[PDB]
This record gives C-alpha cells, structure tokens and sequence, in this order.
C-alpha cells in the first residue's frame, strides 16, 4: 500500500503471492522497486 | 520576449538595449511609430545592416560565443548547415581553449560581410 | 552488439515472449484475466483486484476467466495492457525503453487493431521502435525455404497463406474461424451425451486438458466408428482435479475430426484439407508443383497425433495423381512462429525496417500500414 502511494504501478501483485514464496511475483516487485525508486510570480 | 523581470536587486542587460534601441534618450515613454520602428526591424524579410546579424547569432546562439550544428539544424536547411560547416572555421574562448564543437559566427560574419 | 531485440507472440490462446537471437522463448504463459466473484470475509488478507495469466489458472476455483483476445481481435484493450505490463515487468524482467519490440498478428484483421496496437506500444511503454508481422511468414523463416504454402491453427483462427520465391501472393490467403476454441467447445456440447456437465469458465480449463491428453485424429472416420462400436479398447480414463474419474471412449477422435467436416458445429465452410487444396489452386499454374512439395503445419492446433497422414491422404486425393504430396511438420511446431520472430530480428539487413519513434510522432498511427504488411 505505500508503494501504491507513491503511484507506482504494480501488476498482478498481491500480499498472498510474496507471502507464498512465489519466484516471478517477488522478482518482479524487485525489479520495479530499482527501477522506480532510484514580482516574475506577478509578471508571467 | 525571453526577458526574466524583477529578479530581487538585479540588473539585466536585455531591457536596457531594447529601452536604448526604442528610446535611446531615456525619454521614459515609447510613441505608436518607436514601437512600430522595433517591431519592424524585428519581425521579417529586408535587412539593413549587417549588426543584426552579428548580435542576432548571438541570440541564436543563446549568448553563447561559439554555436553547434545541431542549434543551427533546428532552423536552417541542411544544404545551408553543410555550407556554413564548411566555410566557418573554430571558436576560440576568452580562455584560449577550443572545443570540437565550438564554432566562432563573429569571425565568419566579420570575414565574408567585412 | 548495441542491444537485442524483443520477440513477443500475443496469439489468441497463450502468449510466448523472448529475447531475440534465442532459440527458445523465456516467457510461455496462458492469455487470461480472472476476476472473483464470490464474497471476500477474512479481514486483513489484502485485496487484489485482477489475476493475471498463470497466477490466475492455480486460483481458477474462485474467478471469472476472461480471455482478451478473441478470434485474433483485441476485443477488451485494458486486459491486453494488463497482459503486456506483466509479460515485460514479472516474466522478463527488462525496462521497455532499451528494446525494440516485434509483434506478431493475424493475416486478415481489421485496421484499428494494428493502429491500436501501435499506440499502445508507443505512448504508454516508450519503446524506441517496433514492428508488426504475420504469423505464417514467420513460421516459414522457421522451417527455413524460400518457397511453400504454411497453414497455421491457433485458439482463435486458422488461416493458409502461399509463397513463392520470397514473394507472397495477397489474393490466394484463406481466413477460416474454426480454431481450438471451437473444438473445445464442441468437446464440452458432446460430453453431455454420456453425463458429465461443465458449464462454468473454470471447466473450460478442464475440457481443455482433456482434449489435450486424450484426443486424436482418425485416420478412416466410419473405421474408427466401426471399431469403437465393436470393442471397448478406444476407451480412456482421466481424473478429475476433485477426484472423480471420467472415461470417454467414443468422442476421442469426434471432436478434432469436426476440422475436417465443418458441418458437425453448423458451419457451412470446408475443411482444412480443402481450405488448403482451394488456396494451392489460386495460385498460378507453375507455381502449384513447388507448393505440393512443401506444405507446412504451424501452430498448436495441428498437435494432434494423425493429423498428418490424415491431411496428406485428403490432399492426396483431391490433387491430381501425377504429384507426390508432403507434409512437413517439425516436432516443435508449437513455437515455430516465435524461432521465426528470432530469426527475422537479428537479422542484419532488418535493422532499417523498424518504425522510428520519430516517425510515429510525425506520422500518427498511421504509419503502420505503410511499412509492415
Ligand atoms: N498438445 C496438444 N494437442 C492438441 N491440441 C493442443 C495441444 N496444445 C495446444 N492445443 C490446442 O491449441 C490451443 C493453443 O494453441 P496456441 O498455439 O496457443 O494458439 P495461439 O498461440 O495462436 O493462441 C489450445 O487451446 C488447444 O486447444
């Protein structure tokens, strides 16, 4: 739930399948993890 | 107008030419025609001097002292890019270092147009 | 060199993804979405509002499966997006910006669909540049001749297309919607007859097994239905996933036969072999002899066990005497259009092909049709 706060958008990912020990699921949330989280007022 | 307005206690330059070049008296007000005369010199086709040209690559340029081919590729035709690579030789800075892709407009403007 | 490619096969039935210059595909995974549909009471479990692919076949018990491809259109493009997002981010592990993509795609398919698919591709994933093929050319890279008519049979469509020395004649390529959706339903219709009903989404998955296992073609129909009225040796058994045990017996080789004789589901189109033989004779004269010679099966539909002889004996019979016809049909014809995909998107000479992404912007969609097929 807080990584879909910072809007990062996972798919088919769910708290039972990291729970299950599932190989793709886990890293899949890995990967997306790295890859997302790594007057002038008066004159305009 | 790319003119940034009220940094806090700073003097910018732009302004003051553009003031200089529409009233170089300091007259405080601009007429209908002072404003038409800039507009005029600014907007097309005929040219009377050859200064706009030197300080007008500067505005392409950005005020940059030496220009690429890719800035002179988003307005020019490649015929035209190719000829002005060919026959406009490598900027110099103040510093004296030389970039390989730095490349002087005033030397080239002041050979062929002086 | 530089970086490879991506290879993705989206047929109707299951989608197969890779990276090119391989000779397998990483990524083989059912093309369905699930949804539940029962009450949800333990508190505190999470929530999950779509099940995608593989993840939702273990879990089928509980879900509504939907399949977002159907008869090889993209009919609902939100579950497609959902299929593509979990290929490329849980299967295959790899950022969508680096690689160029290669598509693959029905012979006669309506105009929006590749211009959809080419949107969808570039706005939302940012890929550099893609390509769109058909399937069947492909599976002719994968038997590796210049020359022959391919016959592909997905989950959705079947479909002949002929060429010759590297040309393809558009005239002579032959849509027919008689596919493994089809028989698996039929398969469903014919064992009512003996007591067994399946009626839900989630048995659909259980016929399929069954047809899978224990179905093949006959060689001589009225033999076979001689024989199995005689004896009972044609009978097998099968276990259900809750325990039962089902024996079928007769319909084993009723149900792939229905390619051969559209008219067991009502349909008034011919069969493959004469699909085939009708689309050999739209061709030219001296062409016809090469395209006996090398006839080629593709897709997973012509899995079956017999489908061969069964296919030279028809064809055999419909042409003239004075040619011989072959069959070639590799082991591994399941993922032959996919090693084709391989084999086109290394190529050296292909690198010049792709849709730029800067042409995309200033052309619309609509450069798809220009370049591709
Ligand atoms: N081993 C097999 N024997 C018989 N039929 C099969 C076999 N494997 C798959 N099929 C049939 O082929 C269908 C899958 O074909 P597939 O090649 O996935 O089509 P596409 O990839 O074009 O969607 C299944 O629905 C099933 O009906």
């Amino acid at each position: 739930q807080f990584l879909k706060e910072q809007r990062v958008h996972l798919e088919n990912m769910g708290s039972h399948d990291i729970v299950d020990g599932n190989h793709r699921l886990v890293l899949g949330l890995i990967w997306t993890i790295i890859l997302r989280f790594q007057s002038a007022k008066d004159a305009l | 107008y790319y003119l940034p307005m009220v940094e806090e206690g700073e003097s910018e330059p732009k302004f003051e030419k553009f003031l200089d070049a529409v009233d170089p008296g300091r007259k405080g007000y601009v007429t209908q025609e002072d404003y038409t005369y800039f507009l005029i010199d600014k907007e097309s086709e005929n040219i009377k001097s050859s200064d706009e040209i030197e300080n007008s690559f500067q505005a392409l340029a950005e005020g940059k002292a030496y220009i690429t081919k890719e800035d002179m590729k988003q307005a020019l035709t490649p015929e035209q890019v190719s000829f002005c690579a060919s026959h406009m030789q490598q900027y110099v800075d103040p510093r004296g270092r030389s970039h390989p892709a730095g490349y002087d407009y005033v030397g080239f403007i002041n050979s062929y147009f002086g | 060199d530089d970086i490879a490619a991506l290879v993705v096969d989206n047929g109707s039935g299951m989608c197969k993804a890779g990276f090119a210059g391989d000779d397998a595909p990483r990524a083989v995974f059912p093309s369905i979405v699930g949804r539940p549909r029962h009450q949800g009471v333990m508190v505190g479990m999470g929530q999950k509002d779509s099940y995608v692919g593989d993840e939702a076949q273990s879990k089928r018990g509980i879900l509504t499966l939907k399949y977002p491809i159907e008869h090889g259109i993209v009919t609902n493009w939100d579950d497609m997006e959902k299929i593509w997002h979990h290929t490329f981010y849980n299967e295959l592990r790899v950022a969508p910006e680096e690689h160029p993509v290669l598509l693959t795609e029905a012979p006669l398919n309506p105009k929006a669909n590749r211009e959809k698919m080419t949107q969808i591709m570039f706005e939302t994933f940012n890929t550099p540049a893609m390509y769109v093929a058909i399937q069947a050319v492909l599976s002719l890279y994968a038997s590796g001749r210049t020359t022959g008519i391919v016959m592909d049979s997905g989950d959705g469509v079947t479909h002949t297309v002929p060429i010759y020395e590297g040309y393809a004649l558009p005239h002579a390529i032959l849509r027919l919607d008689l596919a493994g959706r089809d028989l698996t339903d039929y398969l469903m219709k014919i064992l009512t007859e003996r007591g067994y009903s399946f009626t839900t989404t989630a048995e659909r998955e259980i016929v399929r097994d069954i047809k899978e296992k224990l179905c093949y073609v006959a060689l001589d129909f009225e033999q076979e239905m001689a024989t199995a009225a005689s004896s009972s040796s044609l009978e097998k058994s099968y276990e259900l996933p809750d325990g039962q045990v089902i024996t079928i017996g007769n319909e084993r080789f009723r149900c792939p036969e229905a390619l051969f004789q559209p008219s067991f589901l009502g349909m008034e189109s011919c069969g493959i072999h004469e699909t085939t033989f009708n689309s050999i004779m739209k061709c030219d004269v001296d062409i016809r002899k090469d395209l006996y010679a090398n006839t080629v099966l593709s897709g997973g539909t012509t899995m079956y066990p017999g489908i061969a002889d069964r296919m030279q004996k028809e064809i055999t019979a419909l042409a003239p005497s004075t040619m011989k016809i072959k069959i070639i049909a590799p082991p591994e014809r399941k993922y032959s259009v996919w090693i084709g995909g391989s084999i086109l998107a290394s190529l050296s000479t292909f690198q010049q092909m792709w849709i730029s992404k800067q042409e995309y912007d200033e052309s619309g969609p609509s450069i798809v049709h220009r370049k591709c097929f």
